[PDB]
């Protein structure tokens, strides 16, 4: 049995992708972060917002 | 009749990665085969106001 996977990089939005990384969520300490593609560096704290 | 005077901000509903080139659109209306109210006797299609 054979399966040939093949992939199109065409002009419509990119739409199939491999599974994204995730980690535990530490608080009250200085860290780097990525949230859903939002990157930064900071102390993360529970919001009143 | 008419739109009401006042300010109102529409919220995001959905966002579809569909890639198609739209240039035209059309509305879809309900046509009732029969009465707007049970127990009329008039023939053929109707629409509510």
């Amino acid at each position: 049995r054979v399966v040939v996977l093949s992939f199109e990089l065409l002009h419509a939005p990119a739409t199939v992708c491999g599974p994204k990384k995730s980690t535990n969520l530490v608080k009250n300490k200085c860290v780097n972060f990525n949230f859903n593609g939002l990157t930064g560096t900071g102390v993360l704290t529970e919001s009143n917002k | 009749r008419d739109l009401p005077q006042g300010f109102s901000a529409l919220e995001p509903l959905v966002d579809l990665p569909i890639g198609i080139n739209i240039t035209r659109f059309q509305t879809l209306l309900a046509l009732h085969r029969s009465y707007l109210t049970p127990g009329d006797s008039s023939s053929g299609w109707t629409a509510g106001a």
